[PDB]
């Protein structure tokens, strides 16, 4: 059957570089191409159709050429707020083939900044239902790479805790991230010292945030 | 005022239906047809089906036929989609647009509606528990917790939607309980912390759960 | 206006 190949998969670029995406159709379906923006946790958006045609609202810098099976996206200069993902589409009439392209991940490349980094206690209503729950927050960093150790006593945390990472921010392009510890409540007033590691790129030196129980 | 409102999000079991609506507003319903598109979490957009909203005769891809009826009801404003046999591929956000022809081949989407979750399994609905973050560490971070909840979605507000600088709400968190979890936090001025409140608003239309949790300095 | 009607016969272009 009829597919859209989509390149490069996912691409990083700084601000104001030009960004290329291309879409081949493994055969010819029609001269008609169309591009779609999906920003993180919201719906798909139009940006171009007929190949070349800006929706109403979208900015010069997207760009759309192409014929055959060989169609391109361009951004002229890599906004912030361009932070996306970017889907092809051909649209067969007779056979009802509107096949799309696998997707491209824009992400943007800028300087180094280091976390800022929070550490939470669990809250005392949650402890009286049987669970505790350490939250260890890493706030507007960038590059997303880091990696956060739990440590409780001094002894080295694996297997109970999970990150969550946010989309990089349309206005900063840095993330955050949320690292939670989970503990029974016998196993959480076991331990005094609970603390996060924290090493990053755009720390010297790993940082450790920490706390005793009580206060 | 032109957009397209879609039904909620939605828990079914394997082997049930379920019938997710789309209203057209700010525009005539009947003058654009209107297409479906899916996406399984984590993954691409596929195209489904469009329907004429005149006659009502639909037309899919090979994999929607007949599990999957496109239908135009009684209401001029109102198109719908519904699956029976619900299977654990067809979880997925199912968006609602209106078609364009920029001639043969040349069809485009120009509105697309906010989409509806439709989660399957046979679990029932739980809601979650929010739980403080408090401050306590020349700026202040704090948070909710909302921990122990199925299916998705919940949407975080802070102070009914007066404070969004700063507010960072973390993508959920599939646990091993099977139960979902996530955190929204927010960075505040230091020197508020005992001078002005902040409260989130969770929700979770599925198991109809509101929560107003004050965060606040132990 | 009737833009849906013109769908339908892009289907019978063969
Ligand atoms: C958002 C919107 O336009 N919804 C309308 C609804 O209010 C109205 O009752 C119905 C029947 O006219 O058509 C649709």
């Amino acid at each position: 059957d009829i597919q859209m190949t989509q390149s490069p998969s996912s691409v990083s670029a700084s601000v104001g570089d030009r960004v290329t995406i291309t879409c081949r159709a493994s055969q010819g379906i029609s001269n008609w191409l169309a591009w779609y923006q999906q920003k993180p946790g919201k719906a798909p958006s139009l940006l171009i159709y007929g190949t070349s045609t800006l929706h109403r609202g979208v900015p010069s810098r997207f760009s759309g050429s192409g014929s055959g099976t060989d169609f391109t996206l361009t951004i002229s200069s890599l906004h912030p707020e361009d932070v996306a993902t970017y889907y092809c589409q051909q649209t067969n009439s007779f056979p009802p083939k509107w096949p799309f392209g696998q997707g491209t991940k824009v992400e943007i490349k800028r300087t180094v900044a280091a976390p800022s980094v929070f550490i939470f206690p669990p809250s005392d209503e949650q402890l009286k239902s049987g669970t505790a729950s350490v939250v260890c927050l890493l706030n507007n960093f960038y590059p997303r790479e880091a990696k956060v150790q739990w440590k409780v006593d001094n002894a080295l945390q694996s297997g109970n805790s999970q990150e969550s990472v946010t989309e990089q921010d349309s206005k900063d392009s840095t993330y955050s991230l949320s690292s939670t510890l989970t503990l029974s409540k016998a196993d959480y007033e076991k331990h005094k010292v609970y603390a996060c590691e924290v090493t990053h790129q755009g720390l010297s030196s790993p940082v450790t945030k920490s706390f005793n129980r009580g206060e | 005022q032109v957009q397209l409102v879609q039904s909620g999000s939605e828990l079914k079991k394997p082997g049930a239906s379920v019938k997710v609506s789309c209203e057209a507003s700010g525009y005539t319903f009947t003058d654009y047809a209107i297409t479906w598109v899916r996406q399984a979490p984590g993954q691409g957009l596929e195209w489904m089906a469009w329907i004429n909203t005149n006659t009502g005769n639909p037309t899919s891809a090979q994999g929607f036929t007949g599990r999957f009826v496109f239908s135009l009801g009684t209401s001029v404003n109102t198109t719908y989609l519904q699956i029976r046999s619900l299977r654990a591929e067809d979880t997925a956000v199912y968006y609602c647009a209106r078609l364009r022809r920029g001639g043969y081949n040349n069809y485009y989407m120009d509105v697309w509606g906010t989409g509806s979750m439709v989660t399957v399994s046979s679990a029932s609905t739980k809601g979650p528990s929010v739980f403080p973050l408090a401050p306590s560490s020349g700026t202040a971070a704090l948070g909710c917790l909302v921990k122990d909840y199925f299916p998705e979605p919940v949407t975080v507000s802070w102070n009914s939607g007066a404070l969004t600088s700063g507010v960072h709400t973390f993508p959920a968190v599939l646990q091993s309980s099977g139960l979902y979890s996530l955190s929204s936090v927010v960075t505040v001025p230091s020197s508020s912390l005992g001078t002005q409140t902040y409260i989130c608003n969770v929700n979770h239309k599925p198991s109809n759960t509101k929560v107003d949790k004050k965060v606040e300095p132990k | 206006k009737n833009e849906q009607e013109l769908l339908e016969l892009d289907k019978w272009a063969s």
